[PDB]
Formats: C-alpha cells, sequence, structure tokens
RNA sequence: UUAAGUUAGAAAGGGCGCACGGUGGAUGCCUUGGCACUAGGAGCCGAUGAAGGACGGGACGAACACCGAUAUGCUUCGGGG
RNA sequence: GUGACCGAUAGUGAACCAGUACCGUGAGGGAAAGGUGAAAAGCACCCCGGAAGGGGAGUGAAAGAGAUCCUGAAACCGUG
RNA sequence: GUGAUCUACCCAUGUCCAGGGUGAAGUUCAGGUAACACUGAAUGGAGGCCCGAACCCACGCACGUUGAAAAGUGCGGGGAUGAGGUGUGGGUAGGGGUGAAAUGCCAAUCGAACCUGGAGAUAGCUGGUUCUCUCCGAAAUAGCUUUAGGGCUAGCCUCAA
RNA sequence: AAUGCCGGUAUGAGUAGCGAAAGAGGGGUGAGAAUCCCCUCCACCGAAUGCCUAAGGUUUCCUGAGGAAGGCUCGUCCGCUCAGGGUUAGUCGGGACCUAAGCCGAGGCCGAAAGGCGUAGGCGAUGGACAACAGGUUGAUAUUCCUGUACCACCUCCUCA
RNA sequence: AGAGAACUCUCGUUAAGGAACUCGGCAAAAUGACCCCGUAACUUCGGGAGAAGGGGUGCUCUGUUAGGGUGCAAGCCCGAGAGAGCCGCAGUGAAUAGGCCCAGGCGACUGUUUAGCAAAAACACAGGUCUCUGCGAAGCCGUAAGGCGAAGUAUAGGGGCU
RNA sequence: CCGUAAACGGUCCUAAGGUAGCGAAAUUCCUUGUCGGGUAAGUUCCGACCCGCACGAAAGGCGCAACGAUCUGGGCACUGUCUCAACGAGAGACUCGGUGAAAUUAUAGUACCUGUGAAGAUGCAGGUUACCCGCGACAGGACGGAAAGACCCCGUGGAGC
RNA sequence: GCACCUCGAUGUCGGCUCAUCGCAUCCUGGGGCUGUAGUCGGUCCCAAGGGUUGGGCUGUUCGCCCAUUAAAGCGGUACGCGAGCUGGGUUCAGAACGUCGUGAGACAGUUCGGUCCCUAUCCGUCGCGGGCGCAGGAAAUUUGAGAGGAGCUGUCCUUAGUACGAGAGGACCGGGAUGGACGCACCGCUGGUGUACCAGUUGUUCUGCCAAGGGCAUCGCUGGGUAGCUAUGUGCGGACGGGAUAAGUGCUGAAAGCAUCUAAGCAUGAAGCCCCCCUCAAGAUGAGAUUUCCCAUUCCGCAAGGAAGUAAGAUCCCUGAAAGAUGAUCAGGUUGAUAGGUCUGAGGUGGAAGUGUGGCGACACAUGGAGCUGACAGAUACUAAUCGAUCGAGGACUUAAC
C-alpha cells in the first residue's frame, strides 16, 4: 500500500 | 527544518563575530558633561546649544 | 509619504488629534521622535488655521480640536486658545512654530523620546 | 625616479598549548539509617469501647513528638541528686 | 550481641517532618533531598549599593570555611 | 478489586425555547337534502408545519497541526413545540453493561476499561554483554526434523593423556 | 555503545514565541516609570464584557508594609510575600416538617463461604408546607448590624368573657 | 517602539472577457427587507409556492389625513392609500435578515449514527407479513430467592424479515 | 446443447429451470456497445434497442407528489476560479529595547563534474573551480527530522469473529 | 527476468509551478538523389540556436473530436520536482450493487464519503553588507581574463501573373511594409489601485440647542481622484554584417603518364561556433591601467620594527529619498534649499460656511470655477540638520639607466 498517513 | 549536526564551538564563535554592538556617538557636553550623546539633550544639565531648556 | 505609526487610520487620526490638542493646552509634551515628526506639521497647519481668525477657519479647526479645557477658572476651551493666544503670539512668524529636541532612549522599550514645544 | 622580479607583516575574528576562574556534585573520607542473622523473651488487643484517625491543648508564629476540656498533662511506690 | 553486609544513584520507597510532596474521580502509583567549624566563636565597625551582593577590618588552625557550608573532577561557559 | 463527576440508555423531579407567517379538524351564516352530503364567507388555531434569534449540532472552505486549544477559531450552514435542549438526584460494570446499530461508548483508554497480584509469564526474535598479552585456529557441508534464519549427530577447531 | 536509567550541561540561538480586540497626554510617589496612583480626552461591551446566585474554589476579601521568586517584558503594582482585620438571621437556604426515583433494611426467603434479595420501618430534593419589609451604616457584614412599623410557633408569676 | 521588503494569513477594489479554472462553479461574487400584480409541469388535492417572473419604497405640504386605541373632554399613541412637488449615480442609500430553473439515481417524510477522519443511499420510523405465548404465559437478568414482561391478558406482549 | 421462426420441437439433468415488471443499471469485462438529443467538440448525462459475463418479485419488483447540509448532468444571473495578474489596509515576518525555548545532534576546517564502491558520494580517485566572516530569502541534497513500516513475508507469537 | 540497496520508513499516479539535458529533428536554416515541368511533395545528410496551442470527454498518461498554427517532436533527469502545491484515482476505518462463499467475509469488478506535520543546522541557489589583501595613504575614471542575457517567426505588395506548364496552376532569388509570441524599460495617453484627497447619503451618540461638525457602523455605504506602484497602455529589441566551418559544390593537380574534391595548395558554403547587440566584471592573490591631491613629523627600539598626533580624505551623529528588510547607495548638514512649515502655483473634487432673495416647506439661486486639498512643482532659513569626536602615510630588498 505504502500510504503516507503518519499521525 | 531540523539541524543535521550540532554547531561546533569555533563555528558558533565565528557567527558571533558581528553580534557585538558599537560605541554610541558620545561627545563632550559644553555645559558640564561627562559625556553627552550627539544630537540629544544632556541628561545631566538639561541644556542644548546652550539654553537650559530641560 | 506620511508614517503609519503602527496604528489603524482611524486610530492614527484620533491619536494625532489627541497629541495636537494636548500640545495646544500644555505647550510642551514628551513623545517619541516619529510621533513628534508626524505631529509638528499638523500642529503648524492648525496654527495656520488659527492665523486667519474667520468663522470658516474656526469651524475647520473645530473638526480637529477635541473638547478639553485649556485655561482653568476662565472656562477657556482649546479652540478659543488658538484664536486668542497662539495666533496673536505667532502673527509675525511665518511657519516653524514647533521644534523637536531629542532625548535618550526609554527604559521599557528603547524608544527614542523627544521634546515638542511651541516656538 | 622608472621597469621587472623576490619576500616580510598584517587578524574582523579563529585554532592549538599554558595560566587563572565560574557552573556541577562525580570521586575520596564520613554517618545520623538500613540489610541479614544469633541467644533469650513475647506472639494478641477489644462493648470496663480496640486498631487507626479528626479536632484541640505551650505566654509566643506553623509543623513533628507527647497529651486529652484534669489536654506539652494528674496521683502512688521506687531509682537519682 | 555479631557480620571477609551497604555507605547517600548504595543500603528499607523513605539516614533528611516519607508513604511526604506530586499525579489519578477512584483503586492505586510514588519521588528528590546527608556533611561549616572542635566550639557560632554565624563576619562588631568603615566604604559602594534602594536592597541583594561585594572590598577592607575582625573571630577562626584554615573565610578560596560565610549558610546545598568537607574535598571538590569532566561535559560547559569565560579572561589573558 | 476500582470506576457511568466524560459518555450510552433508563427512572424521578424541575427549567428553557425573542418574534413573524401558513393554515387543519370542528362550529356559525348563506346557496342546499324529507333527513346526509358539496361549495363561498366568518370563527377556530391543530401540525414529529414554515422563516428566523437564544439553545443544540457539526455540512463546506480557510487558518492552525513543537497550535490561543491532546479536536478549536473565522465566514457561511442544519434543527429550533418536539423522536427537543438542559439542570439536580439516582440505576445498569468488563467471558459485563449500554447501543434509532458505528465494532460506537463505558473518565483524552475499547474487536474487550483501569489498578494490583500470578510475574523476573514466555519469546527458536532484535539489541547489549565491562582489563591486557601469548599459542593454536574454523565453518557457512551431509543426514534427519510441523523443518527451511531453530535444533541434534557427523565434518572442520582447541586442550590433555 | 541497550531508540538503557538518573543527574548536570551544550547545539539549534540571542532564534521562534511573549497567547484575539485603542490608547494618548499632564501631574504624583519613587533609587529606578510606556506598564503603579490621580486627572482630562478618546475608545470597547451593553439579552453583556452589566447586576446576583448556585455548583465549585476556600481567605483568593479589607488595611499597612514589602518585591526575592510568580507576573511569558518592566514593576514603586498584583488573585505574590509578611503582619493584623473581616462572615452577626425565629422570618434568607437546609436541619429539630413531608415524600418521589433510588438506597439501607429487625424478623424473613435463597445461596460453598463471602453474600444476594425483600416486608415492617427509615433515609433520600431536583418537588410540596412554612413566619420581614423599607431606608441608613464600615475599609471589608446587610430582606443578618441600627430606626421604624410587623408577622409565625410555644408558655403563663398576670388581667378580662 | 518603528520601517511599511519578499513571503504567509484576514480583508477591500480592479479595465476587456467571462467558468475559458478545476475531478467538480471548491472558494468568491450575486440575490436576499416591506407592499402590490402574477405564478407552470405534476400531485396523495394537503402542496409545489417566498415557484418562476415584473413594479414601487427617500424627504416636504394637503397632514393633530381618512379610519382606529385611550380618556369626562382638551389632549397623547397605531396610522394606511393617494395628489402637488423637491433633491441626488443611488432612496429597506448604513448593518443584519433566500440565488433560482430543467432533467435523473437513492432514500418517502421529521429524526439518529462512527465524541476526536466517513451524517450518507447507512440506522430508525408508522404500515405490511411470518412465528411463539392461556398467565406461576412466552422471552429475558440471576445457581437460587427475587424481578422485568405487567400491577398488562391474544385488538396483549416477545422474536425474524421488509 | 441442436433446430425452428419471445414461442415451439428433439435430448441430458434436477425439486423446477425466471412469471409479471425493469434493463449497458449504485448491477455490463468486451465497451467510449449502436442510434438520437444536448455542445463547435460530450470515456460523464438523458431516451430507446437486448447483445442481461453476473436484474428480478418482502435479503422485495416497478412507479411515485412532497422532502434531503445526498449523488450525477444541463441552463440564467453573478463574479480575480484564470486569460493575467495589479494595487491598497491590518497581523506576523525586517530593525531596535526587555525576556526567551524546542525538535535534532559520532567528530567535523562540511564545493562541482565524471567514474568507483553494499550497484544513487561533502568526505574515495581523476580533473575543474573557490579570499575570511555575516544578514535577508528559496528549498535541490544531506537516501533530512518526527513514529524499532502499517503494505509483503516469517514466528510451530497473539487477539476478535 | 534476478533479488544487489533501503522494511529502528527511499511517500507511491495524474495535474499546478519551475526547469535543465540528448538528438534517433516537428518547424525554421544549408544540401544530395528524385519516376523533382512550377507550387506542394518523398527519401537521406549537416545542424539543439530559438520556438514548439486553446478547448469538449474522462482521475486519467494515452487516446478521439472541434478551431488554429511554422510546427503543435520524441525521450532522460527517483516514469525530474508533495521538508514547493492539490488528493480526483489507487490506498485504512462506514455503507450499498453484481458475483463467490453455509458462514464470518472476498473481488487490478462498480459507486457514494473519507485528518497530506516541520520555526532551515550544513552544502547548494538568489540578493545585500562588514574585514583584510592588492608593498605609502586617498578621490574619481576605466581596459578586459572570464561570465551571463538575447537568439523565434507569420501575412501582404513588387520583381511577376515572369520562368515553367496544352491548360488549370504557378516560382527560386532580391527588396518594402504590417503582425503574433517573448523580453527590457517607462507612463506622456488609455485604464486599475490609491485607508491623512473632495463630494453626496443612512442609523445612533456627542459638541447645552438651530445651523455647522466630530465618533462608530467593512475606509459605514456610494461617485470621483494627486503622487507612487502598475498592464490590459506606450516606446524599443532580436538589424546590417565579418572570421574560421559542417553536410554539400568545387579549382589546379599526381600517387596510378588517364581519370580524380585530397594525399600537398586554394576556395564557396547553415537559424550550429567566435565576434559585432546588451549586462556584470582586476579577490583576473596573474589583485591591471590612467588623471589629480597629501607629504615626508615626534618618541622608543642601535637593525628589523612598535606607539602618539596629523595632511589629503573618510567616518560617528543628524535632515531625507531618485535608494532601501537592516546594512549599503544617493542628495545634503547653517558662505544652505536636505526635510517639515509658510506663500504662490499644477492637478483633483465640484459651487464651502455665513448672509440675502423666492417658496408653507423639503430646496434652488447670488456672493463665487467658490471652498478644501496626502506624498507634485517653484520661491522662502521660520523649525530641525548644534557644539563636537573618531579613523586615516612617513612609503622592504636586488637588478639596467638615471
Amino acid at each position: 500500500a505504502a500510504a503516507a498517513a503518519a499521525a | 527544518a531540523v539541524p543535521f549536526r550540532r554547531t561546533s564551538k569555533m563555528k558558533k564563535r565565528l557567527r558571533r563575530t558581528h553580534f557585538k554592538l558599537n560605541v554610541p556617538g558620545m561627545t563632550e557636553c559644553p555645559s558640564c558633561g561627562e559625556m553627552k550623546l550627539s544630537h540629544r539633550v544632556c541628561k545631566a544639565c538639561g541644556s542644548y546649544n546652550g539654553k537650559d531648556i530641560n | 509619504s506620511y508614517r503609519k505609526l503602527g496604528r489603524t487610520s482611524a486610530q492614527r487620526k484620533a491619536m494625532l488629534r489627541d497629541l495636537t490638542t494636548d500640545l495646544i493646552i500644555n505647550e510642551r509634551i514628551e513623545t517619541t521622535e516619529t510621533r513628534a515628526k508626524e505631529l509638528r506639521s499638523v500642529v503648524e497647519k492648525m496654527i495656520t488655521l488659527g492665523k486667519r481668525g474667520d468663522l470658516h477657519a474656526r469651524r475647520q479647526a473645530a473638526a480637529y480640536i477635541r473638547n478639553e479645557v485649556a485655561n482653568e477658572e476662565n472656562n477657556q476651551d482649546a479652540l478659543q486658545k488658538l484664536f486668542s493666544d497662539i495666533a496673536t503670539r505667532y502673527e509675525e512668524r511665518q511657519g516653524g512654530y514647533t521644534r523637536i529636541m531629542k532625548l535618550g532612549p526609554r527604559r521599557g522599550d528603547g524608544a527614542p523620546m523627544a521634546i515638542i514645544e511651541l516656538v
């Protein structure tokens, strides 16, 4: 996936 | 926006070369002194060319 | 170009009217230097309005002078003071009714202060 | 004096070494307290009101300890000077 | 009464107003913090300063020993 | 064992919703039937009605994202007499409760809350493992294995007899 | 050498920030004033940014000194520090009155134990009953203090029918 | 305090074009207040509907207007709808009070939901249908006692689907 | 499956092989199916053809006024959304006075090109450039920082269903 | 395809912004062969200098279509670029349709909705300063080693309806105008803006009231507008030309008695190259050059050298903008116009207040192109640029002539 959704 | 390496002492001192501040334009007051910065009323005697105007 | 002095235009007008009237009563005030430079032209323009002495110049000056008492136990307003004392005092002099004398910097903010006086 | 060459000194500030200080509580001494046990004792206190607390009591300001409107205490019997 | 047990980051969490301060509604969790000198003899008095804090003068064996106060390292900050 | 002082639902008792419109059922007077029906005016003021403030909410954008704020602000937006908001006092407790149902919420915590114990759980996994010198010195192969980055025995290393 | 634990100190760096929204001048105190006090203008809120009254906090309230640390600057000032002072009720709210939801609950019914449930009875306001108003007063208390007029419950050493 | 750089944010204008921008009129602009005329397709006849679309608002007098409220009256309030006019580019002159229209999908509707990423076509909803249950009922919470159901009684309760 | 012009006939199989009503759909890979409308131009939209991979009758079918902070098309008005940006106001940014952090950090006197190398170099090799120290800006690199990748795999790990 | 690097993180598509590089060249430039009659063409060479579009559909690259154009070129740079930007699609948590699965659930099948953090330390880039050097200290003017910018083209008229061609059709070359895009400057016009300019107007409050004004309501709103800044406005540029050249075309000529573009010698030849066009440029440590001032003091150190005052000149401080974040630059500091004020003007706005006249009044007219006016000019020392202080050289040694 490699989704950049860092919180 | 994050420092990669810490600044060394010598680089910090080289950057602080121009951080110093200058001597003001201070001159002899003709009434009493000493001394009086240029183009301002003297804080001691309250005179300016040359009346006591406070 | 005139200065903005860090204020809104309405605040600029109100502060300039306050400083002009306060210079007109107390005859010597101590402000910052740039406020003095912005104030002196307005003050000599209002003295020039007081020079004419007619009703229209007085009604022009009434739109700028705030309603504070000038002379105690006489009930004299500032607007009467322009047309009674200042205009008769500066009848011969053509301009240059104020001078600015600089003081040292202020303690709290380093602001260069100045003495304003009617001469 | 000209022309062509060759060098030193330059320090806004900096580097290294040395000297003199400041910050800090490591280290070294040092216990006022702890940790394991040994030889003995003691192993229960309470409706005749317990364990534990709250609120107070000193001439004097708050707290620890002590005491309970008889309140920083009160008797009797001994120790001690 | 004894340790081929510890010595203040160790030893009880707690050598010190410690299950305290503090955190959590609550059950509960839970610190940091010892050292002047033998004796306060704790710097009378003078000067600068509003005071704090200094420099002399005294006490003291030592004042660089002066209230987190024995010794005082290094990181760090400075002056030549 | 501790929690419904946040929040989900329920119980009891209170309180709030500026104003302005649309206009029902029903009734009366007429046209009208033997008696009902139907139509036009007057009265009436029902509605999980309409526009819109307090109040509640979170639809769009922007800003903030080591913020004024561990969820807000500004400009607009939706509901606003009801399946409404809200105060006080209470009840339901974790293999449970509650849920107009999202795997939502139950104290900034949720496909199983938090605290203390079993407990120094276990980890074939990752990281780390503190003084010096000398002598000798590998392997990354085979077999088997719920075995393939683990293990055991052989192979290779070292010391002694 | 564990994204180790604790303590101290650097780098970033004299950098970001100093947290919505009006200040100006003249006098005063003071060692020191843009920030403290007074005065005059000007400005803001005004179904509030006004008055009071709960929950909650608890001394933060008043006076006299003080400025170390805390005021994201300064400070002569403060909700900061030290000394003193201040809260007066039969009528206001609650309790010597009542009860709802809910809770406790003799005897009692169940249950390895611990306990769970439930009559009589009681507790429990957010509700019902109930008697004081208008002025003044201090630096701090006001339908509590004072001056007027009152009202509610209870009792007679008394006087009348 | 003071200079009014770039850039960031909150705003205000802008010639001639206008959605050529963009995934998409997102954002912004515009209309929006009172009175009068008029208002379509469709329809469950209630609506749609403030549909759409047009016109007028300022001030002086005639004017303590006509007409109402109050009072013993004088007198003080609510005051339309018009005729003479007077001004400005502008008249609810400022600030707050809808942008509309046509054709489709889904869900009827009001409502509710992932506190702190998704408000929807999701959930719910009256109606419809099936099934269980004759009372110490069924179904539930509890080992039980006890209780909800219900101080109800098959036109009543529980469960499934729509 | 095969014929015959949905419907009928022959055969296998099952319990029986989709009725009405819809249909390129929130359902259609081919596919932007074909035709027409809308536009100068329409992979979206609308109305029909059936050629329905893989609609379908209470996990309801087909329509449906009103309604929606819903989704998808098309028009009027409107405009800085841009063609194509230009000014003006305020806050920050800039300067000065006062106060003053944080993420990060092996040491660091820290150029460029082409190669080499754990295969993408500030530090290596060859060459080309470059006096020392600052201030205001931009963000290409430092495989930048922030979170022992969430994807994938493994664990004879776990948890929920 | 392999799995070498990264799983104690290398953000992945398509667009926006900014670009740069290679030609296997889309056009423009120069050519060869053509079954090239001319225009238009086909193929193959040399050439990267410049330019290579506005939309409808779809998240789309791609692709189709509309209208142009000289052409709407292929690729690389982490399929360039998210500490530069957006999340429409992929790619979370919700909910549906079709299909599969008894089921929980699944689908490079579809649809609706869905949190994109960072204050720049270093190298890089864009600008601006302070030091020191350039063998004395200064004020100006400069050469250019090097570097950057620019480099594109359409249409019309003549030559000429000529050459050519049965006709239709129709030139190469050479001149002259007018455009598109881009760039550089500046506003005199055309406009925009112009929050200390002028006028109108609404509500409330204030100056005791009328009148006249002030405050607030987005600068309250509306209509204009000086300077400055601006484009959509205006002016200008890519012009004419030299040198060596590429592909080609050749001359004279032998190896090889001929022939021959070549092996020696000479040409001609492109929007490529190096200049002429513009700009920065001696930190060009190789620090250059010309002009003109100041002079060669005092005290120590016997030599080298070091301190104090100063000349020429510059700075601190102040008034300001033609400049500007701050520095810097520029105009100036009392034998002077640097800024403000005053006066007179330019421009803007549009007929001030008061008085009088007409009207019942709202209002109009005259005084009167009036009144007012921010940065725009010219005069005028009225006010401020005071007195003052600081920095700043005594010129090393050889060689040829003096």
